C-alpha cells in the first residue's frame, strides 16, 4: 500500500481514541467499572471497553477518516455539561493536524512516534493531572464532540455546524502542543470558571 | 466551520 494520511490518522486515530477516553474517566462520563488502564505510546494510559461508548467513538472515528481526514482536519473541541442541573462544566479540546506539506512521499516511513511519547505523555497525564487539580468532581454529564474544518463542511443530522458557541463562561488553559512535518497536534482544556456573582 | 456532536438519550 501507498497510504498518506493513514499513518498520521493511525497514531492521530488511536492519539483521540486514547486521550478521549481518558477523557470520560478524568471527567467522570459514566461508571468506573468499565474502564482499563494499559501502557500505550510507551506510557501509561486508561481505556474504556464500553460498547455504546466504543459505538459513538467508532462512528466518529470511521467519518472522522472519511469525512474529516477527506475535508482537513484541524480542530477539536469536546463540551462537557453536568446533566443533573450544571450545564456545561467541563470543556477538553484539542487540536489535530493531519499532513503538513510532504508532497514528496519518499521517506520510508513518515511517522513521529517519540515526540508523539511526549505529547501523548502530557496529554493523559494533563487529563487526570488536572481533575486531580480540581476540587472533586463526578457528574452525570453530557457529552459534545467538535470537529474544527477548513473547506465549507457540510453535515445533515449527525453534527452541528458552528462552534463558536465558546460555552458561556469557562477558563481554558494550555497544557501541551507538537508539530511534526507529519502531524500537529495540540493540548488545551477549558472548565466553567467559578465565581458568578 | 467547525462541528457538533450531540450527545447520547437513555
Amino acid at each position: 500500500g501507498s497510504i498518506t494520511l493513514r499513518g498520521s490518522a493511525e497514531i492521530v486515530a488511536e492519539f483521540f481514541s486514547f486521550g478521549i477516553n481518558s477523557i470520560l474517566y478524568q471527567r467522570g462520563i459514566y461508571p468506573s467499572e468499565t474502564f482499563t488502564r494499559v501502557q500505550k505510546y510507551g506510557l501509561t494510559l486508561l481505556v474504556t471497553t464500553d460498547l455504546e461508548l466504543i459505538k459513538y467513538l467508532n462512528n466518529v472515528v470511521e467519518q472522522l477518516k472519511d469525512w474529516l481526514y477527506k475535508c482537513s482536519v484541524q480542530k477539536l473541541v469536546v463540551v462537557i455539561s453536568n446533566i443533573e442541573s450544571g450545564e456545561v462544566l467541563e470543556r477538553w479540546q484539542f487540536d489535530i493536524e493531519c499532513d503538513k506539506t510532504a508532497k514528496d512521499d519518499s521517506a520510508p516511513r513518515e511517522k513521529s512516534q517519540k515526540a508523539i511519547q511526549d505529547e501523548i505523555r502530557s496529554v493523559i497525564r494533563q487529563i487526570t493531572a488536572t481533575v486531580t487539580f480540581l476540587p472533586l468532581l463526578e457528574v452525570s454529564c453530557s457529552f459534545d464532540l467538535l470537529i474544527y474544518t477548513d473547506k465549507d463542511l457540510v453535515v445533515p443530522e449527525k453534527w452541528e455546524e458552528s462552534g463558536p458557541q465558546f460555552i458561556t463562561n469557562s477558563e481554558e488553559v494550555r497544557l501541551r502542543s507538537f508539530t511534526t512535518t507529519i502531524h500537529k497536534v495540540n493540548s488545551m482544556v477549558a472548565y466553567k470558571i467559578p465565581v458568578n456573582d | 466551520s467547525w462541528y457538533s456532536y450531540p450527545p447520547p438519550q437513555r
